């Protein structure tokens, strides 16, 4: 009974973790894809900065 | 490259 | 572009087939049929890695000559294949200066057209006045029809 | 043994996906922090854009 409770806790755990792992994996990929975009916005933000700053110059 | 590849680099 | 074609004149294509084999081994890692920024990330952290980010963002934005804007599949492939070193003779300063003498036969540090035209005609191969149009855009960085040497240098530095 | 093995195997499943959640969690935190900074860089670059755009004016 305890092993089955453990089967359920290690399996529920695995599923909770798979759910968490998936949430974190999606957040990982979401933040990674969005990081690339945030970096591209930084490149663009720096790019527009340079275009206007260069005009300033 | 070779340090990461091995002997697959023979014709070049 | 042209360089691609010369180097393939070195060796043959069955090679390319087995490359494709190596790559079925690799080609895991296209987000967009391209190997772009996130793909650089993916296939490189495949081992927890990414190129020296100068290389990486370089591929992201800059080496886009065409307006590809991104690391294409082609551009990540470009880095990964330009790996093994084979360029010849990259000719440069002291070369290009002694050359510049007869380039700027003017004896002036400012080439005229036809000295270069003579050199072009006497290289050993093909002078497209398309490419001469290129070279006027390039060589004379001043583009005043007369070229100070370093202009001609960067116009001629680093190539076979 | 089956129940305990279910627990043990699901626990190993969990260890791998927990380690994955941890890797994904660390990576999403890294990517999130990096996103925040890439975005802060972008925002800073946008602030600089505006500083230079108004100074351009």
């Amino acid at each position: 009974e305890e092993a089955e409770k453990a089967a359920d806790e290690s399996e529920r755990g695995m599923k909770v973790i798979e759910s968490r792992a998936q949430k974190d994996e999606e957040k990982m990929e979401i933040q990674e894809i969005q990081l690339k975009e945030a970096k591209h916005i930084a490149e663009d933000a720096d790019r527009k900065y340079e275009e206007v700053a260069r005009k300033l110059v | 490259m070779q340090a990461l590849l091995g002997a697959r680099a023979k014709e070049s | 572009d042209d360089i691609y074609k010369a180097a393939v004149e070195q060796l043959t294509e069955e090679q390319k087939n087995e490359f494709k084999a190596a790559f079925d081994i690799f080609v895991l890692g296209a987000e967009d049929g391209c190997i772009s920024t996130k793909e650089l990330g993916k296939v490189m952290r495949m081992l927890g890695q990414n190129p020296t980010p100068e290389e990486l963002q370089e591929m992201i934005d800059e080496v886009d000559e065409d307006g590809s804007g991104t690391v294409d599949f082609d551009e990540f492939l470009v880095m990964m294949v330009r790996c093994m070193k084979d360029d010849s003779k990259g000719k440069s300063e002291e070369e290009l200066s002694d050359l510049f003498r007869m380039f700027d036969k003017n004896a002036d540090g400012y080439i005229d057209l036809d000295e270069l035209k003579i050199m072009l005609q006497a290289t050993g191969e093909t002078i497209t006045e398309d490419d001469i149009e290129e070279l006027m855009k390039d060589g004379d960085k001043n583009n005043d029809g007369r070229i100070d040497y370093d202009e001609f240098l960067e116009f001629m530095k680093g190539v076979e």
